[PDB]
């Protein structure tokens, strides 16, 4: 029952990185009394763990211990600060230490880092770890003073070999009662024991467990080249994420953008280096972001000769909108890495650079408040979570393979499907991030971050950002949008976006399908029945109608007119019209897909008890002109029902009429542009189209279910 | 792949008795 | 409710059904769901007979026979797990679970054909744990058991460092695991047990189509955890074979499970309602089979007679030459004289009496085989543990060596190799045989006529020593050259089997170790009784001491000696 007020955790941290703050939060969670040493001085050692180092910490500890050389009623714990998180309570630590009995416990690892020749001098150990590691130890004040008073070397001298040499002396070890934590009972090292640690969830806290010896450690030290595993462990242990408490430090430290002064300036950066679908929609959405236009500068980098007309058309709106706008064209022969480096150099060299919001053109930002939230989070680097539609692709990696490429992690699927919500720590983010300005200025003053290597620019950026010790956060609290699939893209078309019904269904639906279709499907009016058993609902918008008409007119070969046929197996038409069947233009499969997806469910709801597969054979577009051919004679159709969609406006471009039903004396006067006509066409509907006198009119027909 | 888990599955409540 | 799924299980049904009939649970609070199909042998007849005999006691019995057809179309053999077989197993188990829910019975115990539930209190001890899914840990002849400890990426075995401590019972209590199969127990009164489904995979299922991984995914998505715990011993189960073996291999596997039961427990008695198809022993194609046993020792001979009968082997039994009781009057009648300049190689004691009696019995057996002129014979002891496919492997090896032809005399079958070093030469154009070396433990050996004649001509009457140190002298492999110099001819060509076939039942410093020899009086005098050596045993085992670069991988292996599935 040792008093928990006699513990004193003392660490060393020259600066205040994110690792030191994480350790501080973990310690203050369980009520410990930490004292940091050397907060402000310069690191007079060398490389942190490349070859040697760490001789300044012993000197600092020796200088500090002079004030505790006489106290016996205190227990002193020494731990590295940048790569350690605590997972236990002070009372449990005290109980385990008292159970150990020794006056000094070190942390036992399985490797002999500095010197290899001393391997055989260590006392033998059956199962547990054998060697000694200086990353953490606990003992009484007098014994620690006796150990540390003998340090007299150069400031760059190594540290571990001194402790090892001191411990290997039998007489000294027996005199001062040294010992090691053989079975990982308090200190756990994540180097050589990565397959013995499992997360053990609980009601409101998370703890690690050692399966090999059935012990629960108190401190976790990710020494060696296993800092990424410790970063992964830090999302949960000890109060990061809990099964009933959501996230931990994932909603605080929020600016909330007060002051009345205009919000912090942001240097927008948009990069286009591939032929991407739906680019003009992205450009027109750029103006709709919720941020004042007198603060957001812009840097648009276009790297394709194919995308010049779109940006050239949309340029005046951007030039008027934002405060300052700069374009880099394709004629500069600029590699993508050089362009990204130039953008970061531009903002970094500008003292007004307060943030930096890079944004790839292959990123649809459904949420219009993403920028405000990401500025408000106040982290060094934070990225939203965008995921492909109906897949597990995303813009982050759960874990890293030894080849430094993608390697699947354990909870990637949980994060992708938003079963867990918070601000996670990941080794790789891409396609959208918000880097702070001062981080670019006084923490990464180097210029070449993307280029200068054979590797891809994104992996190079993430590697150079991880090597400096900066965390890459990733927030998936809200819905931030989706990614577009640009793997394949046929550009040899007048309007290539029309063929995108198989790759990006959602964006295709938003752009081409009529905006009132969903309401009509759900049944709040709109759909009309002007005559018995004929329906009138909207299907296509103006963009699809115009684009289809222009694409068909580009074909030119308006066949049709002769009673005999060559496109038909029978070889004889009952009634000829000038038409362009979709098989000739290659749009047949996409049209069948549209019929299967959108027309089907509505015609099922309209006529209850009817099940459709939307299998059609004949579908075409006809042109009615007073010169070439007049309207049609009364007839029937060889189908269950027919779909009659118009493709232009009445009066503006033609002066004619629609359909006339003989069995009901029903006449349709003014068909709309994107609206579709539905009616059975086999038995009880003897229809006949009206003639046109002025201009030309377009109609799309499809004899579905023959 | 790293850090295998031991999730919190608390014993489920019993069902109402049959009648 | 107890659910059984039987197919080609006629060999195993009596013993396991007798074991399951004696569960300490009231017979009026139990129901049956036997369901058999797709079988070759007459499992249906025996299952029907047992049902008809036992239908009265139990609450309600079900019966779903589907005799035709007798094989799946797109399968290579009875052990080929085609996708149709998987589908059928899914549907059958899901039907059993569904019929266990619409009947208002809590708990359901999924037992299969080959699992031998030995402890009568297994059901009560599993009920008294208050978990949804819990499965007892069943023993086996290898590291195989009925629980996993990790899934790699798509539902495949992975050895977690917490397996051997659990399986070898270095820890106890109930431990959460990601897989339990074979025998388990599902609670049907907890609310979370309403989402478990065997056949229909979850919509998010993307892994392979094995039948036991789909239930793990269903348990994981339904937020339940599967336990497995081994506070005491429960039963045994045989290791699965390859996907190209026959039914005879499976029968031999279950018979070896039956033998491995007896070595520390009373024999697994069969049921009463159905009987066992008693077998007719064969002579291995040998001439004789001798087994030297003491009349005073009666427990040892019964288990060995049962082992020989269960393996369909006769036994031309021979008694012994009681020696703890033989005095000098009859010791010196035959010229028995202790070897000049001999001692215990490990202690220094001159000689004991158990070795004298054992050597006398072996000498008499040798004399008999010489007199009657048997080409070959097999000699045994009282403490044996046969390996899997013992009979068939021995037949094949002996047929091979006889067909090839060479100067074999003393093919060893059980021995101990203390000479741990670089491996020994392998005889060409033969399989599973290696050249002999230094070895104690003459548990069993195949004597020949020529070898026996040479050994008798050596005339070992005036040289007394233990047989395990005798035999290495006569083929020029003993370390010390003084004893060899005391002898004249070493024309013996001994051999051995690299995949050893017979091991002793009890090692030194273990439970139940009683040795007729070693702990006795000296060959002379009557007041020096050496005790059983506790610290200076020196005969523990040559298995852990061989866990090094022993190699011996250049040998040619028979098509047998290959088994196991995802677990080892
Ligand atoms: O048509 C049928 C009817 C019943 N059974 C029964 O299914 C069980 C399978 O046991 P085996 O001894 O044939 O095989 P395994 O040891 O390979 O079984 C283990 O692995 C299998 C493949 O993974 C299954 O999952 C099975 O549940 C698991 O115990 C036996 O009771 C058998 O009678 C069938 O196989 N097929
Ligand atoms: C087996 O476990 C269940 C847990 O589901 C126990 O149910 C608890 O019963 C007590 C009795 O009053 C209730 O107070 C708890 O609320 C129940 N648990 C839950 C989660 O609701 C059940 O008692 C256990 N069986 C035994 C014999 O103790
Ligand atoms: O730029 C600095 C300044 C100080 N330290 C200190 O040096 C110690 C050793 O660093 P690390 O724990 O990263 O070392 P490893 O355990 O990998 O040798 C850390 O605890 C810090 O206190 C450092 O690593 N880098
Ligand atoms: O008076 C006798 C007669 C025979 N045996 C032999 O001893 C063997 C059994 O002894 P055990 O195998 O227990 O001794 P171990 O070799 O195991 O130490 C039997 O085969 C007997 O033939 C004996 O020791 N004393
Ligand atoms: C320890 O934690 C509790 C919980 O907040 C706190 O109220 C208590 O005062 C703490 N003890 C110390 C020494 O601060
Ligand atoms: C969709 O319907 C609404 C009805 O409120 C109408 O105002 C709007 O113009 C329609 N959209 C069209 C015709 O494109
Ligand atoms: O022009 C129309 O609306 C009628 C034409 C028609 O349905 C047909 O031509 O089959
Ligand atoms: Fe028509
Ligand atoms: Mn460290
Ligand atoms: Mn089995
Ligand atoms: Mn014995």
């Amino acid at each position: 029952p040792v008093n928990p007020e006699k513990l004193l955790v003392i660490t060393v941290a020259t600066a205040e990185t994110e690792g030191y703050l994480r350790f501080l939060r973990s310690a203050e969670f369980f009520n410990y009394t930490v004292r940091t040493l050397g907060l402000g001085e310069e690191w007079r050692g060398g490389d942190v763990a490349r070859t040697v180092g760490g001789g300044q910490k012993v000197r600092w500890l020796k200088k500090e211990m002079e004030k505790y050389a006489d106290r016996e009623d205190m227990i002193i714990m020494f731990v590295d600060s940048y790569d350690v998180i605590l997972a236990g309570s002070p009372t449990e630590l005290l109980k385990k230490f008292v159970q150990s009995g020794s006056r000094l416990l070190f942390s036992a690892e399985s490797f002999c880092w500095p010197e290899w020749g001393l391997a055989e001098q260590y006392p033998e150990v059956g199962t547990g770890k054998r060697f000694l590691n200086s990353g953490g130890f606990i003992g009484f004040a007098t014994t620690i003073h006796q150990i540390v008073r003998q340090w007299k070397y150069k400031d760059d001298d190594d540290d571990q070999l001194f402790y090892t040499r001191l411990y290997l002396d039998p007489g000294l070890r027996e005199k001062l009662s040294l010992n090691l934590d053989h079975k990982s009972r308090i200190f756990q090292n994540l180097n050589g024991a990565l397959d013995e640690v499992v997360l053990k969830f609980d009601r409101n806290r998370v703890r690690i467990r050692n399966v090999a010896y059935d012990t629960l450690p108190i401190v976790v030290h990710g020494n060696g080249p296993t800092k990424l595993q410790l970063n992964y462990l830090g999302n949960y242990v000890p109060n990061g994420w809990t099964p009933e408490g959501g996230c931990g430090f994932c909603n605080q430290d929020r600016r909330t953008l007060p002051g009345g002064q205009p919000p912090p300036r942001v240097f927008l950066a948009v990069f286009v280096e591939q032929p991407t679908p739906f680019l003009p929609r992205f450009l027109q959405r750029l103006l709709l972001l919720d941020y004042p236009p007198d603060r957001v500068t812009l840097f648009l980098h276009n790297n394709e000769v194919f995308h010049e007309p779109h940006i050239a058309d949309s340029w005046p709106q951007l030039q008027d909108h934002f405060s300052a706008v700069k374009l880099v064209g394709p004629e500069e022969a600029l590699s993508p890495g050089e362009a990204r480096d130039m953008a970061m150099d531009l903002c970094r060299q500008d003292p007004e650079c307060e943030f930096y919001f890079s944004l790839d053109a292959d990123a649809v930002l459904t949420n219009l408040q993403t920028l405000r939230i990401l500025i408000e989070e106040n982290r060094k680097v934070i990225a939203p979570m965008l995921s492909r539609h109906g897949k597990l692709w995303s813009n982050f990696w759960g874990a890293l393979s030894p080849d430094e490429y993608y390697a699947r992690s354990e909870d990637y699927v949980e994060l992708v499907q938003r079963k867990r919500v918070g601000v996670w720590n990941v080794p790789y983010i891409s396609q959208a991030y918000v880097i702070r300005g001062d981080t670019l200025r006084m923490e990464l003053p180097q210029r070449d971050v993307f280029s200068g290597s054979d590797t891809d620019p994104d992996m190079a950026f993430c590697k150079s950002f991880r090597d400096k010790g900066i965390f890459l956060h990733l927030s998936n609290q809200h819905e931030f949008g989706r990614l577009l699939a640009t793997s394949r893209y046929d550009t040899e078309h007048l309007h290539p976006d029309l063929w995108q019904i198989f790759d990006n269904p959602v964006d295709w639906k938003e752009q081409y399908i009529h905006e009132n279709y969903s309401r009509a499907l759900e049944g709040e009016g709109i759909v009309e029945q002007p005559c018995p058993d004929v329906y009138w609902f909207p299907l296509l918008s103006e963009q699809m109608c115009d684009e289809l008409v222009a694409e068909m007119e580009h074909y030119g070969q308006w066949s049709g007119g002769r009673h005999e046929d060559s496109r038909l197996a029978g070889g004889y038409e009952n009634v000829p019209t000038v038409d362009i069947h979709m098989k000739q233009v290659g749009y047949e499969d996409q049209w069948l897909q549209l019929l299967r997806t959108y027309v089907g469910p509505m015609t099922e709801s309209l006529f209850p008890g009817y099940h459709t597969k939307a299998r059609a054979v004949m579908n075409f577009v006809v042109r009615y002109r007073p010169d070439e051919q007049p309207s049609l004679r009364p007839h029937h159709d060889s189908s269950t029902f027919t779909l009659n969609v118009a493709l232009n406006h009445k009066g503006l471009d033609y002066e004619g009429g629609g359909c006339r039903f003989l069995r009901y004396d029903c006449v349709i006067s003014s068909p709309r542009k994107g609206w579709a006509l539905l009616h059975p066409g086999r038995l009880t509907h003897y229809h006949e189209g009206l003639p046109t006198t002025w201009g030309t009119r377009y109609i799309m027909v499809s004899f579905v279910d023959p | 792949a790293y850090f295998p888990e031991e999730r919190w599955s608390p014993e489920s409540p019993l069902q109402a008795p049959r009648v | 409710l107890i659910a059984l799924l039987a197919r080609n299980a006629a060999h195993a049904l009596p013993t396991t059904l007798g074991a399951l009939e004696r569960l300490r649970h009231p017979r009026e609070r139990t129901a049956l769901w036997v369901a058999t199909d797709h079988n070759m042998d007459n499992t249906s007849t025996v299952l029907r007979e047992w049902l008809v005999a036992v239908k009265s006691l139990y609450h309600s019995v079900e019966w779903r026979p589907a005799e035709e057809p007798r094989s799946y179309p797109d399968e290579e053999g009875p052990k080929h797990w085609s996708d149709s077989r998987y589908e059928h197993v899914m549907k059958l188990r899901q039907a059993a679970l569904k019929s266990a829910r619409d009947m208002w019975a809590d708990y359901i115990l999924f037992v299969d054909a080959d699992n031998l539930i030995l402890n009568p209190d297994t059901l009560s001890l599993l009920i008294a744990e208050n978990k949804t899914v819990v499965a007892p840990m069943l023993d086996s002849r290898a590291a195989y058991s009925n629980f996993w400890c990790g899934m790699t990426s798509q539902g495949y075995y992975k050895r977690t460092p917490a397996y051997i401590p659990i399986r070898k019972r270095d820890r106890r209590g109930c431990f959460a695991v990601p897989m339990v199969h074979s025998t388990f127990l599902i609670d049907l009164r907890k609310a979370a047990s309403r989402n478990l489904a065997f056949y229909p995979p979850h919509p998010d299922y993307t892994w392979s189509f094995d039948d036991i991984i789909v239930f793990a995914f269903s348990c994981k998505q339904a937020e339940v955890q599967m336990y497995v715990c081994n506070k005491e011993e429960y039963g045994f189960l045989p290791v699965p074979l390859r996907a190209h073996s026959t039914l005879q291999d499976e029968a031999e596997s279950f018979m070896h499970v039956q033998l491995e039961v007896m070595v520390k427990h009373p024999p697994a008695e069969p049921s009463r309602f159905i009987s066992a198809p008693t077998k007719t022993p064969d002579k291995m194609g040998f001439d004789e089979v001798f087994m030297i046993n003491l009349r005073r020792r009666q427990d040892r001979r019964e288990r060995m007679l049962r082992a020989l009968q269960a393996q369909e082997i006769e036994c031309r039994l021979v008694e012994a030459v009681d020696g703890k009781a033989m005095n000098t009057s009859q010791v010196e009648a035959l010229g028995i004289q202790m070897l000049p300049g001999y001692r215990d190689p490990y202690h220094g004691r001159p000689l004991t009496k158990g070795e004298l009696g054992c050597f006398l019995s072996h000498y008499n057996i040798w004399k008999e085989v010489v007199d009657r002129g048997l080409q070959k014979s097999l000699v045994f002891e009282d403490d044996l543990r046969f390996e899997i496919f013992f009979k068939r492997r021995l037949m094949n090896l002996m047929r091979d060596v006889e067909r090839e032809g060479l100067d074999w005399d003393l093919i060893y079958v059980g021995r101990k190799r203390m000479q741990v070093e670089h491996p020994e030469k392998a005889v060409p154009r033969v399989r599973n045989l290696v050249e002999a070396d230094y070895s104690y433990w003459t548990l069993a050996y195949v004597i020949s006529l020529q070898g026996a004649r040479k050994l008798l001509a050596a005339e070992p009457l005036s040289k007394m020593l233990p047989v395990d140190e005798f035999l290495p002298v006569m083929f020029d492999k003993h370390p010390v050259s003084e004893y060899k110099a005391h002898f004249s001819l070493r024309n013996l060509h001994a051999f051995s089997v690299e995949p050893l076939l017979i091991y002793p039942t009890h090692y030194t410093g273990d439970d139940g170790y009683v040795s007729d020899t070693e702990t006795s009086v000296v060959w002379n005098n009557e007041h020096v009784k050496t005790d059983w050596d506790r610290a200076k045993s020196q005969k523990m085992r040559e298995q852990q001491a061989l866990s090094r670069e022993a190699k011996n991988s250049d040998v040619l292996q028979s098509p047998l000696d290959s088994a196991a599935r995802d677990e080892l």
